[PDB]
């Protein structure tokens, strides 16, 4: 159960921090473009 | 042939001769399904057919009603409810009576039970079922199997049913449960089938646990299943009690002290370790709910009110007697030690983890005692306790009291790593990475960094166990020389920080240990590119020697790689060898993103070629393994205009990542792919937006997606609509669809599985609008045209904008793009447009709120939001 608990690291390479930091990163540079002409 | 004949033929060891009886069994399942329902169920309520005959029978009817999948599941429900009454009174009635008249030690008709009663219970269509259930085992003249295959078809009804339907018949169910319970029920089997019901049922108690006398009745039957001599009751019994703690804390008080205190402490102690485990869980459990009531707590009196539900601290009441427990239990290690095996040990680590970041700063003075005792101490399975105790108190307590304790502890634990005991090195290098994630200013000391950097380099040459928590040692490392030179004081990743000294060896190091032989063994391997792509991240801007041989380093192990696999063998060579490729899918994402604009190109082409040539035999052979595309959708954040070499192999090959509507988890990377692109061409990409249109729209149909997908589907046509294109303005009428679906929607959150997605297909269309708004109009606009042209419906832009905030519920994510619009919105033009924003009081309340951090930077789009709906009155 609490097995990911375990000694709990910081190495995102399971499924999930795999897609989220880029797809953070996308959003990023999003609200970056995006907002370049607005204001 | 004779049906019990076929139904005995399922089981052949003969494929083929099983091909045959699953293939008559599915043909008179679709000719006649009631009739062969009834036929079925015939065959399980007649105790003579032999075993096996009625095991398949009752095998079919369960697999004709449910399913593994939502979906599939919800479907075969409404074919059972199509069919007539007869038929199924037939069905049901047959099934009632195989429960007792079986041998097969599990029973069959109880999974048929819940199968057909999770169809006619929302219904109400089977008023035979509570009752006969709950009098099959109140009658004193029930047999053992009676009274126990009765509570176990109950307990799979309480599993798949639809938690908002088992409310009315609580209270009978509740009852022939209990009644299972009770401490005189001779048979540990009727007492065990009877606790694991309580465990499913414990979901819709609510009404019957908030009556003091039946609460107590219960609570007081579940006590004593924890003193019955059979351990499977203890088990079952004590998981309960977990249960009745995260739900029910607030009856908590009257049996905490009372009674339950010392029956979960002693659970601990019992060196049985089933029981040891659920005891440990426990009070591991309550410092996940007394957290989250701290947490729950720090709000509302943040808000102006008291919290809903109150802790009391039972961990920190409690904490003076667990502490020597989970100590001592760190004594009892595993000699032969499988990274995949969980016992009292592991779990009484992670309990004083919990302990100390739930009781802050209380544990530090209960801990310490057992580490100077044990740190140095003659034994292995003790002096192991000592290291392992204390990077477990290493978060929760503030530094005011952790890093002069961590400084005296550092020479002792570099050494350490070298003791003769493998676990003792194992747990010295996860207390080790555990120092320099949460210390940084006491990791980086001048007089440390060369010994500790010393330390880690021999570490990655050693075994898994100890070799792994190595790569990670060095991660937090790296991480915080990162923020030890740019404290700063300067913008730029540093010139020089700390590590950039050694660093030369570090990467020249790590390439060695991911290309190790005993490279599987504990994950080592992939901590090894792990450790290197995250290297990077925190690298310097004189680090650049390295990064350049190291790129070219990784390209040549990458190169070589997508060649072996345009020709793949077996699985010894399929996913077998996509295996380094795949963990160099996201080192080249974390190098070609830290790289000179320069070096990125000469990369971006020959990387590209070596992505797609291997695009042009992978696909489709078990891929994409939507890798490659992440690894595009990076290029394109390097190139920009040089994305032009290609693009056109790109277009069918993104064009087939797109359609795929099996993948739900696929295709969900080549949308933000093209979003990229946008950002790319950025003048000449709208012929590739019909795609998407009937090719992810349809993948509305049907509904056997996800609930996670839905946003990114609109949410990359905004950044599309950065290119004069005008059909944008006929998709606008879709995306007018959607998020006045989410509002349609009865998504009832009661329960936090609905809400935390709730409030996403809502951040989703925002960012679409400010898109849409944005591309049909420059800075100055020769003809606007068509902004106020979506008036009519700027009603629930702005009154759905309003129902966003209606609800106490929406994430600063909604929050942020919510303010983003509103602004830019009445850019377009301000025409009744503050009139409109006057109109609904909800709409400053989230205003407000945004300009209320957190979060940092989203509440300065609501906070600057508020300028042009000041400029007209």
């Amino acid at each position: 159960p609490r097995l990911s608990q375990y000694k709990s690291k910081y190495s995102s390479l399971e499924q999930s921090e795999r897609r989220r930091r880029l797809l953070e990163l996308q959003k990023s540079k999003r609200l970056d473009y995006v907002n370049h002409a607005r204001r | 042939m004779e049906l019990i004949t076929i139904l005995e033929k399922t089981v052949s060891p003969d494929r083929l001769e099983l091909e045959a009886a699953q293939k008559f069994l599915e043909r008179a399942a679709v000719e006649n399904l009631p009739t062969f329902l009834v036929e079925l169920s015939r065959v399980l309520a007649n105790p003579g057919n032999s075993q096996v005959a009625r095991v398949a029978a009752g095998l079919q009817i369960k697999n004709s009603l449910t399913s593994k999948d939502p979906d599939i599941k919800a479907q075969y429900q409404q074919r059972w409810l199509a069919i007539d009454a007869n038929a199924r009174r037939e069905v049901k009635n047959y099934v009632l009576q195989t429960l007792g008249t079986e041998t097969y030690r599990p029973s069959s008709a109880s999974q048929c039970v819940a199968g057909i009663a999770c169809a006619e219970i929302p219904v109400n269509q089977w008023p035979e079922l509570i009752p006969q259930l709950v009098a099959n085992v109140t009658n004193p003249n029930s047999t053992e199997h009676m009274k126990e295959s009765t509570l176990e078809a109950i307990g799979y009804i309480c599993q798949d049913i639809d938690p908002e339907q088992l409310q009315d018949k609580s209270n009978e169910i509740l009852t022939a449960i209990i009644q299972g319970m009770r401490k005189e029920e001779p048979s540990n089997n009727v007492k065990l089938a009877a606790t694991n019901a309580l465990l499913n049922s414990l979901e819709f108690t609510k009404a019957n646990f908030d009556k003091e006398s039946e609460r107590h009745f219960i609570m007081q039957v579940v006590c004593e299943a924890t003193q019955c001599p059979d351990t499977r009751v203890r088990v079952a019994a004590l998981q309960n009690l977990v249960k009745i703690m995260s739900l029910y804390y607030q009856y908590m008080e009257t049996y905490m002290g009372p009674a339950l205190f010392a029956i979960t402490i002693e659970a601990m102690k019992s060196d049985i370790d089933e029981v040891a485990l659920q005891g440990i869980e426990f009070w591991s459990n309550v410092c996940d709910e007394e957290m989250d009531l701290a947490i729950e707590a720090s709000e509302a009196a943040e808000q102006g009110r008291p919290p809903e539900h109150t802790s009391k601290f039972y961990a920190k009441g409690a904490l003076q007697y667990l502490v020597p427990i989970l100590t001592q239990t760190l004594t009892k290690q595993d000699e032969n030690d499988d990274d995949d095996d969980w016992n009292p040990c592991k779990a009484a680590g992670v309990c004083l983890m919990l302990l100390a970041t739930c009781c802050e700063d209380d544990i530090v003075p209960h801990v310490l005692p057992f580490i100077k005792e044990h740190i140095k101490n003659p034994d292995w399975r003790y002096r192991d306790a000592a290291v392992m105790a204390f990077g477990c108190i290493l978060e929760g307590p503030e530094p005011s009291q952790l890093k002069p304790l961590v400084i005296q502890a550092m020479p002792t634990l570099i050494e350490l790593m070298k003791d003769p005991s493998v676990v003792v090195r194992d747990t010295a290098a996860w207390t080790v990475g555990r120092i320099c994630e949460l210390l940084p200013e006491a990791a980086i000391n001048d007089v440390y960094l060369a010994p500790l950097l010393q330390c880690l380099i021999e570490g990655l040459s050693a075994e898994p166990r100890v070799a792994s928590n190595v790569c990670w040692a060095f991660s937090s490392l790296a991480e915080a020389a990162y923020e030890a030179a740019d404290v700063a004081d300067d913008q730029e990743e540093p010139a020089t920080y700390c590590l950039s000294s050694s660093f030369e060896l570090i990467v020249q190091k790590l390439l060695e240990t991911t290309d190790r032989p005993d490279g599987h063994q504990n994950n080592l391997r992939s901590s090894a590119y792990e450790s290197l792509m995250e290297i990077v991240k925190n690298s310097a801007k004189d680090c650049y020697p390295a990064v350049q041989k190291t790129t070219l380093v990784i390209m040549e192990r990458l190169q070589q790689v997508l060649q072996m696999e345009s020709h793949i063998q077996s699985t010894s060579d399929r996913i077998q060898f996509n295996d380094l490729q795949s963990l160099l899918c996201a080192t080249l994402q974390n190098v070609l993103r830290k790289v000179q604009h320069q070096d990125a190109l000469q990369i971006s082409d020959v990387v590209m070629a070596s992505l797609l040539r291997m695009f042009q035999s992978t696909a489709g052979s078990g891929g994409v393994q939507e890798d490659a595309l992440m690894a595009v959708s990076t290029l394109v954040e390097v190139l920009g205009g040089e994305f032009l070499k290609y693009m056109e192999a790109f277009k069918p090959f993104l064009g087939i990542g797109l359609k795929n509507y099996a993948e739900y988890q696929v295709c969900l990377a080549a949308v933000g792919l093209v979003g990229d692109l946008c950002r790319a061409l950025q003048s000449n990409i709208i012929p590739f937006c019909d795609e998407v249109m009937q090719l992810l729209l349809e993948n509305l149909g049907n509904e056997n997606v996800h609930r996670s997908v839905k946003p990114q589907i609109l949410s990359v046509f905004g950044d599309i609509a950065l290119a004069i294109g005008g059909e944008f303005k006929k998709y606008l009428e879709v995306v007018l669809n959607t998020l006045q679906q989410a509002s349609q929607a009865q998504v009832d959150k009661s329960d936090y599985d609905m809400v935390d997605y709730l409030n996403e297909l809502r951040e989703s269309c925002l960012e679409a609008y400010t898109g849409i708004v944005q591309g049909l109009k420059g800075d100055q606009e020769n003809v606007h045209p068509d902004v106020m042209l979506v008036q009519p419906r700027v009603e629930f832009i702005l009154s759905f904008i309003d129902h966003i905030a209606g609800d106490e519920d929406h994430t600063d994510g909604v929050v942020a793009c919510a303010a983003g619009l509103i602004g830019d919105l009445c850019t377009a033009f301000g025409k009744d447009v503050l009139k409109l924003v006057e109109a609904r009081p909800m709409i400053h309340e989230l205003l407000t709120e945004g300009r209320r951090s957190k979060t940092n930077k989203a509440k300065t789009l609501a906070t600057w939001a508020t300028k042009e709906l000041r400029k007209l009155k």
